[PDB]
């Protein structure tokens, strides 16, 4: 999962 | 862990002169000198007007879909936004045959505006919008994002089908395009240098690409006003400089190329 997150 | 070492601009020009496939990885630092502050807690900036927990996230989009549009409208309308000397510098580095692609987390489109030709938009691009019911694509331009535009008159903008329009940008909590990621990964797999310019590399997208570059044992150079999460972990070198100071690197390499004069 290449979820955008900090 | 890696013992990252500080180097000068001239030392960077020297490194680039030997390279055949240079890749850049860019973040908001490169648009900093285009009048979009990178520090989002700056009280004297656009980001002060807006709660990031809303406009920056996918939860926020579904609850308040007007907000990210207001944000895009205000930045576009209220500030003068042009390519800076970093961009022109990166554009010449492609012209001279060093820079083969720019993988960016920015959505402002400035790299392409400067003439870069292979800009991989991992977070999308503010000049496209999609109806989040029928998936219709609408192409936008700067003049359409002005506060006085008809497109901006009613927010969120509405699709003839009855759905609403969503900017074609990846919000926090959304998933980056797996075909775009693969593109960025194949660029890094083939590069002989990665420039990581104006980014903290703390967003998953950047952090993961930099990890990927270490895995494939690529030489990594930061250009940034500061050290970052990847300093002493992932980068081999660090040039302490503003993006716009890259014109010095471009000037060196350009001068040197002018060896087209017989003698
Ligand atoms: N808590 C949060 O919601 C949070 C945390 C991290 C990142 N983000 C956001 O995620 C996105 C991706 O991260 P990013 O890394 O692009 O932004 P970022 O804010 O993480 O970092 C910008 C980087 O650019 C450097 N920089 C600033 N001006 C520069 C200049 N003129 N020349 C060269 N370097 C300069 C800064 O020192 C910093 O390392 C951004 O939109 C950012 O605001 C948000
Ligand atoms: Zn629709």
């Amino acid at each position: 999962t290449a979820r955008k997150s900090t | 862990k890696k013992d990252t070492q500080s180097i000068t601009l001239e030392e960077l020009a020297k490194i680039i002169k030997k390279c055949k496939h240079v890749v850049a990885l860019t973040g908001s630092g490169t648009s900093a000198e285009s009048n979009i502050p990178s520090f989002r807690g700056s009280s004297n900036s656009i980001w002060s007007k807006y709660d990031p927990r809303i406009y920056g996230t996918i939860w926020g989009f579904w609850k308040y879909p007007e907000k990210i549009w207001e944000v895009i409208r205000d930045i576009s309308s209220d500030y003068e936004i042009e390519i800076n000397n970093g961009h022109v510098a990166l554009s010449t580095l492609e012209s001279l045959g060093y820079l083969k692609s720019v993988v960016t987390q920015n959505v402002d489109g400035l790299h392409e505006a400067s003439g870069n030709t292979k800009v991989i938009s991992l977070h999308g691009n503010v000049f496209e919008a999609v109806c989040c019911t029928c998936n219709k694509i609408v192409k936008l331009n700067k003049i359409m994002l002005q506060k006085t535009s008809h497109f901006m008159h009613q927010l969120p903008p509405e699709c003839p089908c009855g759905g609403i329009f969503k900017p074609n940008i990846i919000l926090f909590g959304e998933v980056v395009s797996s075909d775009l990621l693969k593109e960025a990964e194949e660029e890094i797999a083939k590069c002989d240098l990665l420039l990581v310019i104006g980014t903290s590399s703390t967003v998953s997208t950047a952090t993961n690409l930099c990890h990927f570059a270490c895995k494939k044992k690529k030489k990594i150079v930061e250009i940034n006003i500061s050290k970052t999460y990847i300093t002493n972990k992932m980068s081999d070198y660090h040039v302490c400089a503003k993006f716009s100071e890259l014109t010095k690197v471009a000037n060196i390499l350009k001068g040197s190329s002018e060896k087209n004069k017989k003698i």
